[PDB]
C-alpha cells in the first residue's frame, strides 16, 4: 500500500491514490486525507 | 368388516367394527320449509362445525360402573359449533357418535353404548328435591359413577346406573339406539342420529335433546400388565342450524 | 439417535395412560426434518411450491399389540397445539391399528396465495401433531414398546416451479481426480 | 402439461376404507384429498412444464476451471494444459445428474476466458482448445505437431472475442452414460464409473509466440444438457463429494456430517 | 414453422442433430 | 332522496342522503370456483354475520382533527363474525359502511369519509422505526388525532392527518371510494365495498384490507347550545367466508 | 384510442340544471363544455395512446447502483456484492409505481458497467451476476461454490461487451405485486411491504483471477415494465422518501416540506 | 395556513356588502396551486396538454345561510381582472346557493395552438377570479362565516402527451434499506 | 404477421411469454 503512489490518509485500513489528496472529496474513512491543506 | 367416516376436515377409521347403526333409521337433514316456525334465515356454519370433535377420555377399570354426557352441551367449548351455540337462541342438529376403545386379544369386557332422547335423571333423595342445573351440564368431562358423597348434595342425580338413572331397568336399555363394544370382537361403536324433538328447533342452552350413556355390563378382567384402558368419545354434528342471533350469553 | 435408523422411527409406551403428545413437525416441505426426504430434497431445488401432502404411518408392534392414535394437522396462523383438544379442532384422522398396518392421511393445501416458498423464514404451513387417542395395549409376555414409522409424498395435486440451487448440499474446497 | 383439478367431495360413511392400506407392498398409497375431507371444487392452473427433465438439466452450469500459467523462458516446452473429461468434479452439477442411474443427452459447451494481467500490459493473447479423443496423441509442448489438428476438433479464442461455444452429440459407445457402475476392469481393478466414462482429454495452449508479458489465463467451462432422457432415479447425495468416479465420503479426521439438523425434543419443532 | 407455448418462429439453421435448441414435450 | 338498507336481521334508514356509492363499482360476491386456492369447503355464516354491526360513537367538536379504524379488526368482538374471524386462519368479505351524524339547520361543518385499501401508515419519527402491531389494531374504538405524547412512543403512527397519515396530501384523498357529509345538506354517508386484495382470501388477524378515515375538512361551527355532536359508525359484512378451521387464537 | 369530438351547442333556457349537482355523492359531476357555453363543433384528433399504462411504466429507469471495490490482498474472501431486491430504493421509479395499490407485469432488466481505473491500466476485467432466489445459498467469498450456478441464472459481462440485458416473468406467489400493505408478520412484526416483497438477492463478483490493478466497478441497474395491469390508484407521493418498505417521512431536525408553493395573498396569483 | 386543511377552504364574510374579489388562480394545469392536485401532479408527468377543465365548488355554511357568487374565467392575453365588471366580461357562471351544495362550471380550452406546455414560463392560460354577486346572508344566531371548497378534474375533452420526469418530487441523497 | 399504428412486421423470436415486446391496446 505504497509504491510511491497509492497511500490512505490513515494509519490502517486500505489506501487511496494521490489524485484525491486535498481535492475536496473525502476518500479515506478517517477524513485525514482532507485535513490541514489550504496552502 | 372395516369402516371410514368423513366429516368436515376430519376422518375416523376402524380396522374392526359392527356396522354402524342409524338412529331410528332416519338420516339427518336440514329443516323443512314446511315445518319451521323460526321466520328468519337460518345460519349453516357447514364444515366449520359439522366436523368431528373429540372429548376428554375417561378411564375404565376393574371397578368402574358407568358414565354419561348430555347433548348438546358436551360440545359447548368446541370451536364454532360451541360459540354459535351461545350466540344464538335457537339451534338444531343431529350428529355422528363414534366411541372408540381398543384393548387386546387377551382381555374381556363389554360396554353398552346407548344414545337416549330426553333423558330425565332423578335425584337420589326422598321428598321435594330436584336436580341442579350445574350438575346436568358437566361439559366435555361427563358425569362418572362415584360412590362417596357430594356437595349442596340434594341437587344430585342418583348414582344408580343399573336403573338407568331413572326408574327403569338397565336391560331394557336396548329399546334405544345402541351398540355394544365387546373387546373379544369389535373395538368401537358408532351411532348416527337425526334431530329428535317435538319442535323445529330448541334452545341449545336450556335443553339437551340427547344423552350418551356407557355402562360396563361385563367386568373388565385381564391378566396383563395393563389393567386399565381408556375410553374415548368423538362426536360430529351434522346439518347445524342456528336462529335468532344476538349477543353471546354467559 | 442422530446417525442411525432409530432416528426414523418413534417409540410408543404401554405405560402412558393419557392424552399425551408424541411428536410433531412443521409442514413446509423444505423444512426440518422433511428437507432430507425425497420430496423434500427436490422441493429444495425450486423456489415455489403448492399441493397437498400424503403422510402415511406404519405401526410395527406385535401382532396382538393394539392402539388408537390421532394424526392431526393444525393450519398456520396460530401456534403449535399443547393439548389434544386444542389439536383435534383442525383437520385430523383417528387411526385405529388392527390388521392393515398402514393408514395414509392428507394435509390439504390450505394457503392464502396459490404458491408458497420452498425455503420459509419465520412463516409456516402448519404442524402435524400426533397424540394418544386411547392407549397402547398389550397382553402378557410382550414388548411394552412399539415402533411407528412415517412416510411422505405428494398428491396428484402437488407441483413446483422456479429453478434454483439446492441448499442441502455443499462443496468446500476442491475434489480429487 | 397440466395438473388435474380438485373435485368437490361429500361426507361418506361407507364400508370401504381407501385411507387404510399397507405400505409393505412397496406401492405409494393412492389416496387423494377428496377421499378424506369434505372438499371444495377447484380449477387448477398450475403447470409442470418446468419440472421436466429438459428444464432441469436444461440449464448450463460449470464443470471445470482450467488455470494456465504462462512462463517466459522455455516457452515452447510448457504453457499448455490437459484435462481428464468428466462431470464428476463439481458438486452442483454432479449432484443433479447423480440423481439418476443412467442418462442420455447432447451437450452445449460454453467457455469463459479470463486474463489476469501480471505486467503493466497484456499485449495480444490467443488461445486454442483441442479435443483429444482417447487414442489420439496428447500434446507435450506448446509446439507439438498435434496442435495442427488435422482431424481433432479445436476452437480458437483471442482477446476481445465473445465467449466461444459449441455443441456436442451424445458420445459413449452405449445407449447412455453411466452415472454409477458396480463393476470392474478386465483385470479386476478400478471399481467405478472410471471403468467406463473415458471421454478423452481437453487441452489448451497459448498460441501467441514468445513475448514480453507474464500473465495468467483462467478458462472456466460450462455445460448445458439437451434432448434428454434418464432412467432409474436414485436417492440424492448427502455428504460432500471427495473423489471422482467413487462414492467414498469418510474424510481425514472429521465427523460424518449430513444436512439433517438436530433438535432438543420431538414434541416441539 | 412456428408454434404456441406456456406465437413464434424457429427453424434449425444447422445441418446437424445436436445443434438444435431444446426439445418439446 | 331517501334510503333503506337491509342486512341480516338489521335495517338502516335515512331521511336524507347523497345516493350511496359502490366501491370501484363492483358489488360483493362469493369466491369463484375459478380463483380460489383454499381447497376445503368454505363456511358461510350468512345472516348471523352478514348483519349490521354498530361501533362505539366518537365525539366531534370545534377542535377535533380526525379519526380512523381499520378493517376487518374493528369488528373482532362483534359476535359470530368476530368469533369466526379468529377460529379460522383464512377469511374473506366485503361490507357496507354507513356513517351517520345528524345535526341541525343551524350548524355547519363537513366530513370526508374515505375507505382505503391497503392503508400503510407511517410512524412519526426519524430513523429505523416501525409501527407496533398493538397500535394499528385498536378495535371498535378507533385511533383519534390527539396531539400530546404517547407510550413506548416510537412505534406510534404519525399524527399528521393532513398527509393522510402517509406522505400524500389530503385533497387527493378523493381518489378512493368516498362520500362527503355536509351538515347543511345530507346527514349520512354510505359505502358498499367488495373484497379487494391480490389473493382469494387472507388472514383476518395479520392484515387489514381496508381502513376507514374521517377528516373534518370544515370546522364544526355553531351558535347553538350543543356545540358537540357525536358521530356514529355502523358496518355490515357481506358474503362472509372462512377457511382452515382450527382452535381459537388469542 | 380516440377522444370524442366537441359538438356545437345552443342557447338553452331549460327547467333542468345539469350544471347544478352535489359532490357529496362521491361522483365526479359529469358536465361537459357544451352544457355551459354556446360552443363550436370540433373534430378532435388527439390520442390517448401515450397515456396508457403500457406507455407509462413502459419506460426503463434506474433502480440500483452497485459499487464494488476490488482489493488486492485477500482477493478470494471479498471483491463481491449482495443486494436485497426491490424498487423501493430510487424515488423516480418508486414514485410512479407507488401510484397504484397493486400491479402486475414482466420486467426487462438492463445492466450498465463502468470501470473506474486506479492503476495506469485496467487489464482484462470480467464480471458475473447471479440471481439468488430466497432459499438459495448466498455467496460468501469471491470463490464460493455457489458461483458454479448449476441452476441459478447468472449473466457474464466482460470489458468491451455491449450492455447485457435480460427479461423476467412476473414473479411473486400472488396475482400481483404489493405496492403497499397494511399487515404484519406471523410474529406480529415488520409492518410493511417488507412483509412480502422478498424476491431474493442479486450478487456479483469479479471473475478475473488475482492480478495487478486496483480498480472500481460500478454497475447500474435499469428496469422497464412490460405487459401491464394495475389496480386502485392512490394519491401520489408528496415528501422525499426516507426508507424502503415504509411510508415514514419525518426527518432529523428539518421541517415537513411539501412542494406546494406559498403566496402573499389569494386575490392575486 | 400552509400545513393544515384550512389551506383547502376559503372564508366568506357576512360583513362584506360589495363587489369584492375573493380569490383567483392561474389555469395552466401544472401551475400553482393546481400542480399539487391529482390532475395536476399527473399533468406534471408530461410536457404538452389540451382539453377543458371542470371546476366544482361546494358551499359549507349553514342550511339557512344563502349567497350568490360568480366564478369567472378570463382568457389569457391580458391581465388579472381587478373589478367585477372587468371580470364577468368573459366566460362565467352566476351560481346561486340554495339546496344543492355543488355547482360545476367549465373552463373551455381556448388556445392558439392545439396543445400547451405543462410547465409554463411567463405565459398563461387565463385566471379564474371569483366574486360576490350579492352578499353572504344569514339569520339571527348564526356563524357569520362560511367555508367554500374547490375541486378540479378534466373533461371528456382533456388529454396529455410527451412523457417526461415530474418536477414536484425529488430525492436528495440516498434512501435507507 | 404485420400491423398498423399511430405497416411493419414483428414475430416473436423467443420461445417464452415474457421475452415479447410491448403489448398492444
Ligand atoms: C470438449 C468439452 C468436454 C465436455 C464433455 C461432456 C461429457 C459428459 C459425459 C459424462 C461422464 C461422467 O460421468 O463424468
Ligand atoms: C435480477 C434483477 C432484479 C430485478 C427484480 C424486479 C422485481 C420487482 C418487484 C417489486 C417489489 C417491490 O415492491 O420493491
Ligand atoms: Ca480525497
Amino acid at each position: 500500500c505504497r509504491i510511491h503512489e497509492i497511500s490512505c490518509g490513515a494509519h490502517s485500513t486500505q489506501c487511496i491514490p494521490v489524485s484525491w489528496r486535498c481535492d475536496g472529496e473525502n476518500d479515506c474513512d478517517s477524513g485525514e486525507d482532507e485535513e490541514n491543506c489550504g496552502n | 368388516r372395516i369402516i371410514q367416516i368423513t366429516r368436515g376436515d376430519s376422518t375416523i377409521t376402524s380396522q374392526d367394527v359392527a356396522n354402524a347403526i342409524v338412529a331410528y333409521g332416519v338420516w339427518p337433514h336440514y329443516l323443512s320449509s314446511k315445518d319451521a316456525s323460526a321466520i328468519d334465515k337460518p345460519s349453516q356454519p357447514d364444515t366449520s362445525s359439522n366436523r368431528f370433535y373429540t372429548l376428554r377420555s375417561v378411564t375404565w377399570s376393574s371397578s368402574s360402573k358407568g358414565w354419561w354426557w348430555k347433548l348438546p352441551d358436551a360440545l359447548k367449548d368446541m370451536g364454532i359449533f360451541g360459540e354459535n351455540m351461545f350466540y344464538h337462541y335457537l339451534g338444531r342438529s343431529g350428529y355422528t357418535i363414534h366411541v372408540q376403545c381398543n384393548a387386546s386379544k387377551f382381555h374381556q369386557g363389554t360396554l353398552i353404548v346407548a344414545l337416549i332422547p330426553e333423558h330425565q335423571i332423578a335425584s337420589a333423595l326422598h321428598g321435594n328435591v330436584n336436580v341442579g342445573y350445574n350438575y346436568t351440564h358437566p361439559g366435555e368431562t361427563g358425569r362418572e359413577v362415584k360412590a362417596e358423597t357430594r356437595l349442596n348434595p340434594d341437587l344430585q342425580p342418583t348414582e344408580e346406573y343399573w336403573l338407568n338413572f331413572d326408574g327403569t331397568l338397565l336391560g331394557n336399555i336396548t329399546i334405544f339406539p345402541h351398540q355394544f363394544i365387546n373387546l373379544r370382537s369389535n373395538n368401537s361403536a358408532t351411532i348416527i342420529a337425526p334431530y329428535v324433538n317435538a319442535v323445529p328447533m330448541d334452545s341449545m342452552r336450556s335443553h339437551n335433546n340427547w344423552s350418551l350413556v356407557i355402562i360396563p355390563i361385563c367386568p373388565l378382567e385381564t391378566s396383563s400388565a395393563i389393567n386399565t384402558i381408556p375410553i374415548t368419545i368423538s362426536i360430529s354434528p351434522m346439518c347445524a342450524e342456528f336462529s335468532g342471533a344476538r349477543a353471546k350469553r354467559q | 439417535y442422530i446417525n442411525s435408523e432409530n432416528m426414523y422411527s418413534v417409540v410408543l409406551q404401554s405405560s402412558i395412560n393419557a392424552p399425551d403428545k408424541i411428536f410433531s413437525i412443521r409442514t413446509d416441505v423444505a423444512s426440518q426434518p422433511l428437507a432430507t426426504t425425497l420430496i423434500g430434497e427436490i422441493s429444495s431445488y425450486f423456489t415455489h411450491w403448492t399441493g397437498s401432502l400424503r403422510f402415511s404411518f406404519m405401526f410395527c408392534g406385535t401382532a396382538n399389540t393394539t392402539v388408537k392414535l390421532l394424526l392431526a394437522y393444525t393450519p398456520p396462523g396460530i401456534a403449535e397445539p399443547t393439548t389434544r383438544k386444542d389439536a383435534m379442532l383442525g383437520t385430523h384422522v383417528i387411526w385405529d391399528v388392527g390388521l392393515q398396518s398402514t393408514i395414509s392421511m392428507v394435509v390439504p393445501w390450505i394457503s392464502a396465495s396459490h404458491y408458497r416458498n420452498t425455503s420459509p423464514g419465520r412463516s409456516t404451513s402448519g404442524y402435524i401433531t400426533c397424540w394418544y387417542q386411547t392407549r397402547l395395549v398389550i397382553p402378557p409376555q410382550t414388548p411394552p414398546t412399539a415402533r411407528l414409522l412415517c412416510f411422505v409424498s405428494g398428491c396428484k395435486d402437488f407441483c413446483l416451479r422456479m429453478a434454483r440451487d439446492t441448499n442441502l448440499h455443499l462443496q468446500s474446497g476442491a475434489i480429487a481426480q | 402439461l397440466v395438473v388435474p383439478n380438485i373435485n368437490s367431495s361429500n361426507p361418506t360413511t361407507s364400508n370401504s376404507a381407501p385411507a387404510l392400506d399397507a405400505a409393505e407392498t412397496g406401492h405409494t398409497s393412492s389416496v387423494q384429498p377428496e377421499d378424506v375431507i369434505e372438499t371444495r371444487y377447484v380449477q387448477t392452473s398450475q403447470t409442470r412444464d418446468e419440472m421436466s427433465l429438459e428444464s432441469f438439466l436444461g440449464r448450463s452450469g460449470c464443470i471445470h476451471e482450467s488455470k494456465l500459467e504462462v512462463t517466459l523462458a522455455n516457452y515452447n516446452k510448457e504453457n499448455f494444459t490437459v484435462w481428464a473429461i468428466n462431470l464428476q468434479e463439481m458438486a452442483q452439477i454432479r449432484r443433479k445428474f447423480e440423481l439418476f442411474t443412467y442418462t442420455r443427452f447432447d451437450s452445449e459447451i460454453t467457455l469463459v476466458p479470463c486474463i489476469s494481467a501480471l505486467s503493466q500490459d497484456i499485449g495480444h493473447i490467443t488461445m486454442q482448445y483441442m479435443y483429444v479423443p482417447p487414442g489420439a496423441p496428447v500434446p507435450n509442448s506448446r509446439d507439438d505437431y498435434a496442435w495442427q489438428s488435422g482431424t481433432n476438433a479445436s476452437v480458437f479464442w483471442q482477446h476481445g472475442q465473445a465467449y466461444p461455444r459449441f455443441s456436442l452429440p451424445f458420445l459413449s459407445v452405449a445407449s447412455a452414460y453411466y452415472m454409477f457402475y458396480d463393476g470392474y476392469d478386465e483385470q479386476d481393478q478400478n471399481y467405478g464409473t472410471a471403468n467406463t466414462n473415458n471421454m478423452g482429454s481437453l487441452c489448451s495452449r497459448i498460441v501467441t509466440e514468445k513475448h514480453i508479458h507474464k500473465v495468467h489465463i483462467m478458462t472456466r467451462i460450462y455445460h448445458k444438457a439437451k434432448h434428454v432422457k434418464a432412467w432409474c432415479p436414485r436417492p440424492p447425495r448427502a455428504l460432500e463429494y471427495t473423489r471422482a468416479h467413487r462414492t467414498n465420503f469418510k474424510i481425514e479426521d472429521r465427523s460424518i456430517q449430513t444436512a439433517i439438523v438436530t433438535r432438543p425434543i420431538i414434541t416441539t419443532a | 414453422a412456428q408454434v404456441s407455448r406456456q406465437n413464434y418462429f424457429n427453424i434449425n439453421y444447422f445441418k446437424d442433430a445436436a445443434s438444435n435448441g431444446a426439445s418439446k414435450l
